[PDB]
RNA sequence: CAAGGAGGUAAAAAUGAAAU
RNA sequence: CGCGGGGUGGAGCAGCCUGGUAGCUCGUCGGGCUCAUAACCCGAAGGUCGUCGGUUCAAAUCCGGCCCCCGCAACCA
RNA sequence: CCGGGCACUCUAACGGGACUGCCCGCGAAAGCGGGAGGAAGGAGGGGACGACGUCUGGUCAGCAUGGCCCUUACGGCCUGGGCGACACACGUGCUACAAUGCCCACUACAAAGCGAUGCCACCCGGCAACGGGGAGCUAAUCGCAAAAAGGUGGGCCCAGUUCGGAUUGGGGUCUGCAACCCGACCCCAUGAAGCCGGAAUCGCUAGUAAUCGCGGAUCAGCCAUGCCGCGGUGAAUACG
């Protein structure tokens, strides 16, 4: 097969960065891996949400992070928990501007990351895959959707033989660069092993 | 399968003569890139003409090109695992090529020691029909001849 | 009897008893192969109807491949009682 | 050894020559760019989710 | 003229027909007719007879030059004999002093291929 | 002589300078 | 200007491979 | 046991007679061709001449003594 | 170099710019040939982009991970050794066998990039590697660098030779806790094989092949002749 990551092949035109910072040497890589914690510290007790993406801006001791969930359900205003010390244990090893705020992604089903992981979460309920392929494929479809690819690799169902189930309706061009096509993945853990969920979500541009 | 039948490569003429030919030579003269010093060599021998004899190198450079071009050469065809060996004519291109190509292989096939008075002499002795190239012309030559037989395989 | 071997592996189990070259399951089967590969005399003796023994062709031709299990082989070249060059390769 | 090498890496004492380079996201010793403290591989992953600030595909 | 051990090179000029000493290849050559003061782009051809001699006397004598310096370097060989250290074994197998790589190459001091065949 | 440490041109392909090849003027 | 039927037909070039 | 012929590289054969050179095919070893083998092509290595004596400046060669191999002979009673 | 100016060159940001649109011919169309049109053309030249799938291809030694196995140990620390071993065989290469060549001196003309826990001008010692100093540079400012092939001059004169540089002795320098096994240079002396390659076998159709040097990553240093880039000069030939 072999094929570029549809996000790597636009980032210029179409589909901006995710961490948007300029630094010289003797500073990038040590606000690199940083950032890189605050995602990894960020996706674990923040996966209940589903969270789309995770922007990052910084200027000087500044770092703003700007953290997409279809429901922020775990946000509960204000003094009712959930953002308190949970935005402030991020200066454990930072100490700088956590300035963390909370966007609502409003079609989950147009969101690639949030189709992949809810794939992988049924993969993990042990569901039929193929029809839960065949679902969400539709599911985003059913929402407005101009082309829409869901691809589910390896050990499907367990039994020993490493499959691939393959579903996509309408247009999804990935060879074209005026595309906006957002690219979502999972992994799903499972008792017989690990299997990935690609998810390709298309939109028109021009 | 040579959809394109590749047009003719056209060259820059050189200084002071104006040739669609000399340049041609000088290229084969030429080796790793250095026109320079193969322009050199050419121009450098047609000094060396000047003085073993009272003629203009335009024409003896000219003529040595003129006697040392093939009529007609030997050409292995078809049938037989690629048996025969028709002698086929030779197209103007390619006696140009032949020409200029033997003439530098014969003159750095001599003995002397520098690179110009090989060229001149070569050119001479090829303006006479004495030069080596000449030979070679004339070997090529003797082949085609003696191939008359299945000449009428032709194509 | 062996002398010589091509795998690390079937080496270390063989010589100083150490089966973290091969699969875990496979440490009894490839012992009680490796030591009828050691006692034999002649190829013959190495034609019990669980090894599948039989010469290898073309490139391989010389050499021989009991079968330890599933797709697995020791192949070795034997002559004048000894083995050879005792590998545990895939048939592939 | 894997876990306690990775150790090593940061730990950097005694002698100046012993300390190495090793990618932070995976622990690979080799390929290491110091610009980055990443391996080629992980690198490559990072550039094309979009988490490197300003690196893009090079076309020329 | 027989300078030190050798006579031989005739018209070619003295700081190429120095070089034919073992002792003197060319950095000493030049150093040799600066110092003692002789044109390095004469004939060899037997010139001026004085100067043949200044150089003779100085460079024969000064430092060590032919049969003699090649004793020198086979006794520092014959150093790491006794008892010697690595280099000396090196000196012995006929393999490359310096640590270099045997596995292909080394042609210099093993000699032609033999080829083994197995 | 691209590989003798004795030549302008030596010490050009090796990169090194010296006596043979010094550092301008 | 559009072929139906009749005839001279390549050479030198052999083998299989190691669970379904 | 009576005559004749023969023992030479791993195999089969020359060279002996007209003493000073041991050569041929196959095989082996290296390298090529092919996905691979065979075939093919390139390049190599390899012989105490059965053995024990003698002649001679010099022995595969000429002369003896044994040691095997093959072939003829063994008739008249 | 200043005053001053920024039209040229350059820098980098958006644009214009050919779509065979226009002419002749062919054709039912698509299209094809040809011609002024211009820097450019009938996808201008190169990039990034790799369909359904194939190879039980590759990768448990980047990483994640199902199963199996090891736990006073198949884990952990350390000094030392080894990965660099060499009777041989193959792959990809570097340097050559020379005179369109070698050596020395002088003198030009690039691009793309890297550097203030470094690049290091200019002086000083030193044959040199290099060491002492020490200015400028958070760098279209200072530095790495003079690009090299080229040119001009002069010397060798075709001989294993001023070709070729291996191998070896000695003397040094620099990094590094330390360079025996196993580091790169510098200097003295040695100067080998090779005089152009058997059967076979590779690359490239235009800035291309060939040839020349320059940068970078990794990097204390370096076994880099490697890899990824940059420009300099610049062929031959395509009937089929
Ligand atoms: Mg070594
Ligand atoms: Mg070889
Ligand atoms: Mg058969
Ligand atoms: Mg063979
Ligand atoms: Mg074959
Ligand atoms: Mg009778
Ligand atoms: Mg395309
Ligand atoms: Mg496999
Ligand atoms: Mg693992
Ligand atoms: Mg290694
Ligand atoms: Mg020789
Ligand atoms: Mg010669
Ligand atoms: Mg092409
Ligand atoms: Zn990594």
């Amino acid at each position: 097969g072999n094929k570029i990551h549809p996000i790597g092949f636009r980032l210029g035109i179409t589909r901006d960065w995710e961490s948007r910072w300029y630094a010289g040497k003797k500073q990038y890589r040590h606000l690199l891996l940083e950032d890189q914690r605050i995602r990894g510290l960020l996706e674990k007790e923040l996966y209940s949400a589903g969270l789309a993406r995770v922007d990052i801006e910084r200027a000087a001791d500044n770092v703003a992070v700007t953290v997409h969930v279809a429901k922020p359900g775990v946000v509960i205003g204000r003094g009712g928990e959930r953002i308190r010390v949970l935005r402030e244990e991020l200066a454990k090893l930072t100490g700088k501007n956590v300035a963390l705020n909370v966007q609502e992604v409003q079609n989950p089903n147009l969101s690639a990351p949030l189709v992949a992981q809810r794939v992988a979460e049924q993969i993990e309920r042990r569901f039929a895959v193929r029809r839960a392929i065949k679902q969400a494929v539709q599911r985003v479809m059913e929402s407005g959707a101009k082309g829409a690819k869901v691809i589910v690799s390896g050990r499907i169902g367990g039994a020993e033989q490493a499959r691939t189930e393959w579903a996509a309706q309408g247009r999804v061009p990935l060879h074209t660069l005026r595309a906006n096509i957002d690219y979502g993945f999972a992994l799903a853990r499972t008792t017989y092993g690990v299997l990935g969920v690609k998810a390709y979500i298309f939109l028109g541009e021009v | 399968a040579r959809r394109r039948r590749a047009e003719v490569r056209q060259l820059q003429p050189d200084l002071v003569y104006g040739d669609v030919l000399v340049t041609a030579f000088i290229n084969k003269i030429m080796r790793d890139g250095k026109k320079n010093l193969a322009a050199r060599i050419f121009y450098d021998a047609c000094k060396i003409i000047q003085e073993k004899t009272g003629q203009e190198p335009l024409k003896v450079f000219k003529q040595a090109v003129e006697n040392v071009k093939p009529r007609m050469e030997v050409r292995s065809r078809r049938v037989g695992g690629a048996n025969y060996q028709v002698p086929m004519e030779v197209s103007p291109r390619r006696q140009q090529s032949l020409a200029l190509r033997w003439l530098v292989q014969a003159a750095n096939q001599r003995p002397e020691r520098r690179a110009a008075v090989r060229i001149a002499h070569e050119l001479m002795d090829a303006a006479e029909g004495k030069g080596g190239a000449v030979k070679k012309k004339e070997d090529v030559e003797r082949m085609a001849e003696a191939n008359r037989a299945y000449a009428h395989y032709r194509w | 009897g062996i002398k010589s071997f091509k795998h690390k592996g079937l080496k270390l189990l063989f010589e100083k008893g150490v089966t973290s070259g091969v699969p875990a399951q496979d440490v009894d089967r490839i012992n009680d192969r490796l030591q009828a590969i050691d006692t034999a005399t002649e190829i013959g003796e190495l034609n019990r109807q669980i090894y599948k023994l039989h010469p290898l062709k073309g490139d391989r031709e010389g050499y021989w491949s009991i079968t330890v299990r599933a797709n697995w082989r020791i192949t070795f070249q034997f002559i004048n009682g000894d083995a050879y060059i005792l590998n545990y390769e895939d048939y592939h | 050894a894997r876990k306690a090498l990775i150790e090593k890496a940061k730990r950097t004492p005694k002698f100046k020559v012993r300390a190495y380079t090793r990618c932070v996201r995976c622990g690979r010793a080799r390929s290491v760019y110091r610009f980055f403290g990443l391996c080629r591989i992980c690198l490559r992953e990072l550039a094309h989710k979009g988490q490197l600030p300003g690196v893009r595909k090079a076309s020329w | 003229a027989r300078i030190a051990g050798v006579e031989i090179p005739r018209n070619k000029r003295v700081d190429v027909a120095l070089t034919y000493i073992y002792g003197i290849g060319k950095a000493r050559a030049k150093e040799a007719l600066e110092k003692t003061g002789i044109n390095p782009a004469t004939r060899v051809k037997d010139l001026t007879e004085a100067e043949v001699v200044r150089l003779r006397e100085y460079v024969e004598n000064t430092w060590k030059l032919e049969g003699e310096l090649r004793a020198e370097v086979a006794a520092n060989i014959k150093r790491l004999m006794d008892i010697g250290c690595y280099r000396g074994l090196r000196h012995r197998r006929g393999l490359p002093v310096r640590g270099q790589r045997t596995r292909t190459n080394a042609r210099t001091r093993k000699g032609p291929r033999k080829t083994v065949a197995g | 002589g691209k590989g003798d440490r004795r030549t302008r041109r030596g010490k050009i392909w090796r990169g090194t300078y010296g006596k043979y090849r010094p550092r301008k003027k």
